[PDB]
């Protein structure tokens, strides 16, 4: 009935509807405070996250493009010297900053413009106030939420040392979820605890042979393999949506902490009470209904499992950009066997499974969106899972109505 | 380098897509990376449309790279017929694709399509959403259209008209019934509405209605060339525009300017004493090339405010706005950086900005009243109502739209003041 | 006595003033002080007129009353009559003269005209602008309709349109055109726009169609007393209420229902996944019975709101109102002191707000968004753009305006959000 | 040739087109900050003041209507018992407001409801905190502005006795006119003075045998009475509109206090020539152009008189609600001895006699405004003229503008 961990996955390349790594600035440069992302791309790159930010493009926000001209396209030691002028000029104007991200696009990539090494000689002339980091958020790299994987793979390298036996979670999360999972974990008695990424510089977390951590958030592969690096030992956990999701969580943090049965229970049990309760009220539209999820963001595993044991929903295909093997092996462990998984995309053979299954409720992107409820299928809006707090008790009913408002709505204009 | 947070205007591909989306049984195939689909959105959400554009990608990616793009594009090129057995077919480049070796000709051509497949030019670290658009059609109007005997009905062709277009829809509509009260019908409205197979028959329409020169003005010169089609040279926004230019249809067909004035508000509307607070009211106009001019026009000769500044961001229509611009005194203010325009707003303080989205959001910061007059702009100023710029309606949306954000008569002389 | 600084509704009047100058070659004469032809001012600066209303006062005052007052009103009438030579008038009372022995009915009599001279029975201490209308134009209607031969065609009547009336103008537009697609006819269009010899060619229409309740409900009554003509009970406001009404009016007459859903944009507009976020939003709705019931089954089952509060001002559609809240599990507020609407919303702590200029104005009092859907209102709500709220293209422009206040999808997740 | 001091004024009656008193409560309030207006009339009187206050309304102005009810025109009805539970229910929730107005209405007037004596039993029940006064503004009595009038003569018999020689200037000036006149006065040497009505209700003037009054406003008749009936003695003047006649108005003053002629010159030539620039401005488009003026407010001799005498405008017809003799004396004496005059109105002749003069620029009330603009006559409306700081040097060059305005808009429009 339930367990998909030896679940053949169907590897699929193609035509792809998908974002770029790119957009993940358009909430890290949120979160992350005295930072700036300069993505070095042509104009296209600039109209990304013109039009991704909406209106937060005018609300002055740490982040821009250093549109290429066709002086830059030819000749690679010049391009180089140039930049450092963007850089300076940009530094310059805004001492605020303590933190440059130097994103590389697909322009950048394919004038193979090294910009590990731009970061490089930056950080060496701009120190101590400012240090530069580089990585890459192209088309040809990254789908979406990799964009955050990347970032957060560059800081490691360069964060401080430390024999402590500190925990880390990872993965940037909204400031109300953040403040539930600390005090959550204080509350079990585990400690000290940082998020990374920290909301200031000055704040950042330590990596040791001691330091244990955890994710939060499901596609952030390549920053555990820089973690791992420094010598940091995962937690695996399946990751923290609904009453069943959180508790697992937290239950894995407990048990290699050496929180007591008692003193978990204690801390837990009133959280989750209310939790199921909020979640309760969705059920009534959401049970019974089938599912199907096309490949955005990699939270498709974990909230397809939530979706079907908590909302009672029964799923179809759920598809991932990339699945990550071992990450994901708690939450596939818990999903419905009958589910079918994709790893990739190829749109137009996805489009003709979806129709032949003709699923109650379809979780896609913005430009797929649209064509389809035109077409008569109910749908949610996949980007919303990310601006959107989701993670852990409180949120957990507000993520189930996620979920049960397009069907409410198309109940309700019937 | 250039450091870049606000865009007026997009890459020029995506100016293709508008063409593209704008009509139908066309398939656009561009070359380049994954996420470039982002383009997509604009038109399903802005324009707020009922199915997919019709824009495929080859989608390459670091795993598929060096002698794969070029076999990638094929693939795409021939899915996109296969699928949808499109009358006809573009293919071209995507800022990252054109850092490849890869030929958009050699490839199609090699692939020998029972269906016309346009190559575009598309100079992407150059040229803008503009230009992508305006040559999109251009290439298409090229390869498709032929010379023809004349209809025996008086007809013309409405040219510019394209997907995410700032009311274009409207105005399509507002034209045409200009035009039908003069006895002349449309022949082919191009590109929005418009197939590969429209565009052949372009060459029977007596005239051409060139609705936007930023869109059109290629495919409207190029019309003349080929088939001894005269253009119309001054878009119809405004009373006094308008007139000018049923005038000028008149002067093109011979025919008598018969127009129904029985539904034209806005001449009576600032006439009437309501408006008499409106004289003298310093204002600021900024967008693009044409709805700038025409707004200029309306402001001065048809409201009464005085226009303190005026500019375009799109370089194309920059001799234009600076002859017009003279007439008022004023050096033109021809920029593509928000800043600059932020800049000199601030310095000549109008008392109402005329803008695009970026404007109303300056505006917003200042405190100062702002409506909404071109491209590029956000959802909500693609409404469901009835909304033309162009013609008498037009003229009367664009009384109300104008004067709404200010403070009327009385409170002057309030809420604030009386709370 | 009441203390009173807000009023919904004016004088019952003002309301017979509304219906003489809605009419043409029609002379209105009201018994009344001199001071109360500010009312002119509603007309010449709302509505922004060309002209002087059909109105004239007897203007009495201070230095000639008692015997005299009989006599001003006389001559009032006859160089009234004189002057404008109209086909038919109407004398009536201010509150001012109610308190007086004089006689119109005696007095008009005494004077013995060549034309027509409606008295009109207005109590001016009970009653309010809205039955004044009613009545002044069912009094017209008794004294001018006689039962004729059918229209050899289909025809019918449109009841109710008055001067000053919310959106009265481009309702009776909307509204005839989609009776002109099903094949119907319009006869007479009353009072709005009517000589008292079109009133006296009612009786050939096969139906009334009663566009509102609030000002025909009277003179429908009398017409299916005495021409056997049955009106619409369905005011098409809305999607669904256009729906019912052309399938209401399919009925009365055997004509299939043949609508033109082209530009019908609100039901994709509300139905695309931008639209989303509007569900279970909270709105409270109120204004004058008619606007307060149509409004509350588009933000119900149209749009995806929550009615968490209905009413109107009127007791004069108290019952019907009534019957409707309770389709929404609410109790109607029937109330015209603003003080106690302003409790209703602060206690039903609603998300959005559908009223009347009063409203726009708790609203912001309140911080909250707000849309006008109801008389009374302010000059900017007698637009000069097409803005009905009848039929298809209303319902476009209801959507445009209700969604208008708000916060879109991103900020909301997400100006000083982020500043 | 100037002086219509000999002209014979045109006396008229009939169809008029003019506001009632009671619309001085919507200027008036703004300037007594702890008065409160209370008109007892029927819903039109609340409907008027409604309109007329516009966008006031929404923001708790402090003037309301007690309305008449059905019960209320009954032979038992109780007049003093029903007022006062509400007039005690206002000043209950009201604790801020010192001045009660109870503006008499027509309905209120028909059935007289005797508010004075009604002023009377209140200013008992509610002293020292809180003073009922008791005016009419109905329309039997007043014209537009002949409220401010009734208003502030109310309060004179109630005013402070002193034996002082302090100088009133009489009149609701927009605080910022107020504060200009203030100081000329103070440069000249004269003072003590203060305002009627002054900004607040324990800083009104006192009066006595000595006191001499100045008017501001032209349509000040019962104010004169009452206060002549005190002993206070006025001051001769044209209105202070315009340069020309801000100086005359201030002369006036220098005289009665005996100001030497250099000190005049040295307070006045300044600002005079300063203001005389800024009406050049609006020359060009004003000088030659004829102007005719419907009644309104009595406003309407000393701006015809600044029109021709500043702005070289020709006089057609100008008329008046109310001509009071010597008052206006001094204005009369310096208008262009071709001017007919009217008192009075009957709208349809007067419109007859409009159309065949077919003047260049009309001022006239908003009913009338837009159906003769379709009628191709420029028009500008009056109501302005009361709401707009609009005497003294400063403003001075505005005055000018706002007749220039219509005539700038229209060329500008139809070029
Ligand atoms: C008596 C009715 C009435 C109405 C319907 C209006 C509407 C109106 N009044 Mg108003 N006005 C009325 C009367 C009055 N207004 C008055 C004041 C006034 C001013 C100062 C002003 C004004 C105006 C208006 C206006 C124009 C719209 C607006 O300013 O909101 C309307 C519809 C407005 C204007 O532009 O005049 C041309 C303006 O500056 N009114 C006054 C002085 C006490 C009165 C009696
Ligand atoms: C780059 C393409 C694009 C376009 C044209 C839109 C339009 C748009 N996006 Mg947006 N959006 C785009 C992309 C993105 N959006 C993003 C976010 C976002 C959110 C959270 C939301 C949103 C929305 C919109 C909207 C609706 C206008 C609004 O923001 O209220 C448009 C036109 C809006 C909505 O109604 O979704 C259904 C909403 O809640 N966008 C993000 C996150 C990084 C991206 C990359
Ligand atoms: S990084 Fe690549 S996918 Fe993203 S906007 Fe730039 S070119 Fe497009
Ligand atoms: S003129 Fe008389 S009846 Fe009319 S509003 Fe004024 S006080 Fe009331």
């Amino acid at each position: 009935t339930f367990g998909c961990t030896d679940s053949p996955v169907r590897r699929e390349r193609g035509q792809k509807a998908v974002f770029c790594g790119l957009t993940s600035i358009v909430w890290l440069h949120r979160k992350m405070q005295d930072a700036f992302f300069l993505v070095v791309g042509s104009r296209t790159c600039a109209h990304l996250l013109q039009a991704a930010a909406g209106v937060m493009i005018f609300a002055e926000p740490r982040f821009g493009t250093a549109v290429l001209e066709e002086q830059d396209l030819a000749g690679l030691a010049d391009a180089h010297k140039e930049l450092d002028r963007e850089v300076a000029k940009l530094l310059e104007r805004r001492p605020d900053i303590r933190q440059l991200f130097l994103v590389g696009s697909c322009p950048s990539e394919v004038l193979k413009l090294d910009l590990d090494r731009a970061a490089e000689r930056l950080s060496g002339l701009h120190a101590p106030h400012v240090r530069v980091y580089s990585y890459t958020g192209s088309g040809l790299d990254t789908t979406f939420t990799q964009g955050e994987d990347t970032c957060l793979a560059a800081m490691v390298p360069t964060l401080d040392t430390t024999e402590a036996a500190e925990l880390i979670v990872v993965g940037a999360l909204p400031d109300v979820v953040e403040d539930q999972c600390l005090s959550l974990l204080t509350q079990l008695g585990v400690g000290p605890v940082r998020m990374l990424p920290a909301r200031r510089s000055d704040i950042e977390p330590a990596v040791g042979p001691n330091t244990r951590f955890i994710l939060a958030q499901p596609f952030l592969g390549e920053t555990t393999g820089a973690l791992e690096r420094r010598g940091a030992k995962r937690i695996a956990a399946p990751f923290p949506f609904g009453e069943e999701g959180t508790t697992l969580w937290l239950k894995a943090v407990a048990d290699a902490y050496g929180v007591s049965a008692e003193k978990f229970e204690a801390v837990t049990a009133a959280p989750r009470a209310r939790a199921k309760k909020a979640i309760a009220a969705h059920l009534e539209t959401l049970t019974g209904k089938s599912l199907f999820m096309f490949p955005d963001s990699q939270l498709e595993i974990p909230l397809a499992r939530f979706l079907a044991r908590e909302c009672g929903m029964k799923t179809t295909e759920i598809a991932t950009p990339f699945l990550h093997k071992a990450i994901m092996a708690p939450d596939l462990a818990l999903l419905p066997s009958n589910t079918a998984l994709t790893e990739g995309q190829d749109l137009e053979a996805q489009l003709d499974r979806h129709e032949a299954i003709n699923p109650d409720l379809t979780v896609c992107g913005l430009g797929l969106a649209n064509p389809l409820e035109a077409k008569g299928h109910a749908t949610k809006w996949a980007i919303e899972l990310v601006f959107t707090p989701v993670h852990f008790y409180e949120q957990a009913g507000d993520l189930a109505g996620l979920f049960s408002r397009p069907l409410r709505r198309r109940a309700l204009l019937n | 380098m250039k450091l870049t947070l606000w865009t007026y205007e997009g890459p020029p591909h995506v100016g293709a897509m508008r063409v593209a989306t704008a009509m139908k049984d066309l398939q656009l195939v561009l070359h380049g990376p994954q996420g470039d689909t982002y383009a997509d959105l604009l038109f399903t959400m802005i324009e707020r449309r009922n199915a997919r554009p019709p824009v495929s990608f080859s989608t390459f990616e670091a795993s598929h790279m060096g002698t794969d793009t070029a076999i990638l594009l094929k693939d795409a090129l021939a899915a996109a017929h296969a699928r949808y057995k499109p009358q006809a077919m573009a293919v071209a480049l995507t800022c990252t694709a054109e850092l490849l070796q890869d030929d958009p000709n050699g490839i199609s051509r090699a692939l020998n399509l029972p269906v016309p497949v346009v190559p575009l030019e598309l100079p992407s670290y150059s040229r803008k959403e503009n230009y992508g658009a305006d040559e999109t059609f251009r290439a298409l109007v090229r390869a498709l259209a032929v010379p023809m005997e004349r209809t025996p009905e008086v007809t013309c062709n409405l040219l510019g008209a394209t997907a995410l277009g700032f009311r274009h829809r409207d105005d399509v509509a507002e034209v045409t019934k200009l035009l039908a009260t003069m006895g002349i019908k449309v022949n082919v409205c191009a590109p929005l509405g418009a197939s590969p197979d429209d565009l052949r028959k372009l060459g029977q329409a007596h005239f051409n209605v060139l609705m936007y020169p930023e869109t059109g003005e290629s495919a409207a010169r190029h019309l003349e060339r080929a088939c001894k089609q005269p253009f119309t040279k001054i878009v119809p926004i405004g009373v006094g525009a308008t007139r000018d230019f049923l005038a000028e249809v008149s002067k093109i067909t011979g025919l008598p300017v018969v127009t129904d004035e029985s539904t034209l508000r806005q001449p009576w509307w600032s006439a009437s004493v309501d408006s008499t607070y409106l004289t003298g009211k310093r204002v600021f106009i900024f967008g693009d090339g044409t709805h700038v001019i025409a707004a200029a026009r309306i402001a001065a000769k048809e409201v009464g405010f005085e226009v303190v500044g005026m500019g375009c961001y799109n370089r194309e229509m920059a001799r234009p706005l600076r002859t017009a611009a003279a007439e008022y005194g004023l050096e033109a203010l021809i920029t593509d950086d928000y800043l600059e325009v932020e800049k000199a707003i601030e310095a000549a303080a109008p008392e109402l900005i005329l803008g695009t989205q970026m404007e109303r959001n300056i505006a917003k910061k200042l405190g100062l009243p702002c409506a909404v007059i071109s491209a590029p702009v956000h959802v909500q100023d693609f409404p469901a109502r009835y909304a033309p710029q162009m013609g008498f309606e037009g003229a009367n949306v664009l009384f109300d739209t104008w004067v709404h954000p200010l403070v009327m008569g009385l409170e002057e002389h309030l809420l604030t003041m009386f709370r």
